[PDB]
């Protein structure tokens, strides 16, 4: 159910207006706290001595109504960046007064307009207000998609019309930078009569958009007179509905022969006819842009309620079963089916899902198998013992050890193990598998047979703000930027297509094994945008054509086990069209720990993040 | 932590 409100400038009486607006079906009302035309003076002597109340008292509504139903709008006559000293001084005083009154009321949100090239003084006043007191109101910067000077008609003889398509965004960015990416400043994207190129909308959708303002003049007239959005505004509204922005319908009823509610109703219709969420999206709901630390099973034991979520995925284990089936068919010919017994070793059996998959694969392939299930977490070993005693029986042998420290009784025909993370090697799968190789038969195979990790630059002020919010005390203040986070990228914009890095193959039988890696990636850029970090995905080949992947263009259908990973950078890197982002990644180890270092070089050389694993390491 | 995080 889409949450939408109403924007008004004439409010003769608050109670009646709220009643009517609620009756029409809106959720909240955006109004001016002070009368828009009631200019006020603070310096001039005769004028500033104005008696009587400045604005309607706050007792008019209950304390709850202000906190949920009202959104304050700054007076239009205020212009902090005026070029006249008296006007600017009065504007500063009035804006501070209005912000203070809004905070006093308890307003959930306050609207401020960005309809000028320069907003430095306004930003200064807003920043001063944000750092004073103990208020919590959010601030929505009403900024249009197309600057007013560009959408005006060409009816002036002395001045004909016409990077110019992006100027509005530059107004936002600068303002944001002046406020230092405050968590309390959001964007109220004011949609226009016509949309810009797809790239502009893509860049905008990466911004922290909280509300979208729809004028009543956008809607077209259908065959029966009801309002209807254009065919491209429809797609844009769908894209916004992918986010959870609130729609504010502004203007007057351009369709007098119909009730205003129609404008709302149509929106609701688009909300109800939105394409249904898929299984993956439904699974991921509630964790969009929710930073999480990766799992490091090699050093820290998992809990049962993590294996529970690991088991919900049906795609992963079906693919593993198919891979085992194909491998068993390939290795054992039909004539040798009777006596050829293949040895399978599951490494990291967990609570026995992969053991069940292997047994099922052998059963359907008609090939006999012996099974060794290795596991280190003793808690999972208890479950494996119960499974073995009750149901698997003699066919499965459970071992409680680390495969790097285990001494197998016989060599393995097939090795099966999933030890991958968001990044393919994030979970130290290569380190464990290389050690495990010592008990792998000469012609045996390993599943997965190979895995690669792909990296792609991203832009997301939301994620940058979360990373900054991960400021924990008793550690380096910059440490939060020097560690990866596994998170479902939702409010982000992809600057370029992912590229491969750090490929791994098993079994690796080169003369001297080395797991340290170094990769340099160059990403073209198509729009002036700010890079905030790099998102990492992984792809993997289990056996021949059987594969798993979370890369956006080849995502496995419905496989929701893994989320992308995020490597942030300390300072946003501004990049212009035609430039190339040159990032460099190092996977380093010292036989006791493993870490990742990353540095940007081409646009503007950045510092080497996480040197010598000072801020993030995986125990080995 | 559902997904691949804590
Ligand atoms: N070096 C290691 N030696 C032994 N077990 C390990 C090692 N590294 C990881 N593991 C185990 O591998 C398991 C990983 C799997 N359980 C994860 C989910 C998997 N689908 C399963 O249910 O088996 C955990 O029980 C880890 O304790």
């Amino acid at each position: 159910r889409v949450s939408s409100g109403r924007d008004l400038n004439c409010v003769p009486e608050i109670a009646d207006t709220l009643g009517a607006v609620a009756k029409q079906g809106f959720d909240f009302l955006c109004m001016p706290v002070f009368h828009p035309r009631f200019k006020r003076e603070f310096i001039q002597e005769p004028a500033k001595n104005r008696p009587g109340p400045q604005t309607r008292s706050d007792l008019l509504l209950s304390g709850r109504d202000w906190n949920t139903l009202i959104v304050g709008k700054l007076s239009p006559w205020i212009r902090p960046d005026s070029k006249v000293e008296k006007i600017r001084r009065n504007s500063e005083a009035a804006m501070l007064q209005e912000l203070n009154f809004g905070a006093y009321l308890g307003l959930p949100a306050f609207l401020l307009p960005l309809n000028q090239e320069d907003n430095t003084n306004l930003a200064r006043v807003l920043t001063n207000h944000i750092h004073t007191g103990h208020h919590s109101s959010m601030f929505w910067m009403r900024v249009p998609l197309v600057a007013p000077e560009d959408l005006r008609d060409d009816i002036i003889e002395n001045a004909p019309t016409t990077s110019g398509e992006e100027k509005t965004w530059m107004w936002w960015h600068n303002f944001r930078t002046l406020c230092d990416y405050s968590k309390r400043i959001a964007v109220a994207l004011e949609i226009g009569a016509d949309l810009p190129s797809n790239h502009v909308i893509d860049r905008w959708l990466g911004e922290p958009i909280k509300a979208a303002i729809l004028p009543t003049s956008i809607f077209l007239t259908n065959k029966k007179g009801f309002p209807v959005l254009s065919k491209m505004h429809q797609r844009l509204i769908f894209r916004l509905l992918k986010l959870e922005v609130q729609f504010i319908i502004t203007g007057t009823n351009h369709h007098s022969e119909k009730e205003f509610c129609s404008y709302l109703q149509y929106l609701e219709y688009l909300s109800q006819n939105r394409p249904p969420p898929n299984a993956y999206e439904l699974f991921a709901k509630g964790y969009e842009d929710y930073l999480q630390s990766p799992l490091q099973p090699l050093m820290d034991n998992l809990e049962s309620q993590t294996y529970e979520v690991f088991e919900k995925d049906p795609i992963k284990y079906s693919q593993y079963q198919q891979a085992i089936y194909k491998c068993l068919l390939d290795r054992v010919p039909e004539e040798e089916k009777d006596t050829n017994v293949q040895v399978l070793m599951v490494l990291g059996a967990g609570r026995g899902p992969l053991v069940n998959a292997s047994l099922r694969a052998a059963k359907q392939a008609d090939r006999r198998i012996k099974l060794y299930a290795v596991e280190k977490n003793p808690n999972a070993v208890v479950t494996l013992e119960n499974w073995q005693f009750e149901e698997w029986g003699s066919q499965v042998t459970v071992v409680s050890s680390d495969m790097r420290e285990w001494v197998a009784p016989e060599k393995a025909d097939i090795i099966v193990s999933e030890l991958l993370g968001s990044f393919a090697d994030n979970e130290l799968s290569p380190e464990c598998l290389d050690g495990a190789q010592h008990f792998l038969k000469d012609d045996g195979v390993s599943i997965p047979g190979e895995y690669t990790s792909f990296l792609a630059p991203i832009s997301s002020s939301k994620l940058y703000n979360e990373v900054r919010a991960c400021r924990e005390k008793d550690r380096d203040p910059e440490a939060q930027f020097e560690m990866p986070y596994v998170v479902r990228l939702h409010n982000f914009h992809q600057l370029s297509a992912p590229q491969p890095c750090f490929t791994f193959s098993h079994p690796n039988r080169d003369p001297m094994i080395d797991n340290n890696r170094y990769c340099t990636l160059e990403f073209p850029v198509e729009v002036n945008t700010v890079l905030h970090g790099f998102a990492g995905y992984f792809e993997t080949v289990l056996y021949q054509d059987i594969t798993l992947s979370i890369r956006p263009e080849t995502h496995s259908p419905g496989m929701f086990s893994w989320f992308p990973i995020l490597f942030p950078i300390k300072q946003p890197i501004t990049v212009r069209e035609g430039q190339t982002i040159c990032v460099r990644f190092w996977r380093c180890s010292n036989s006791k720990k493993v870490w990742y270092e990353w540095a940007v070089t081409a646009p503007v050389c950045s510092a080497i993040h996480n040197p010598t694993g000072r801020s993030y390491t995986i125990g080995l | 932590g559902r997904g691949r995080g804590r």
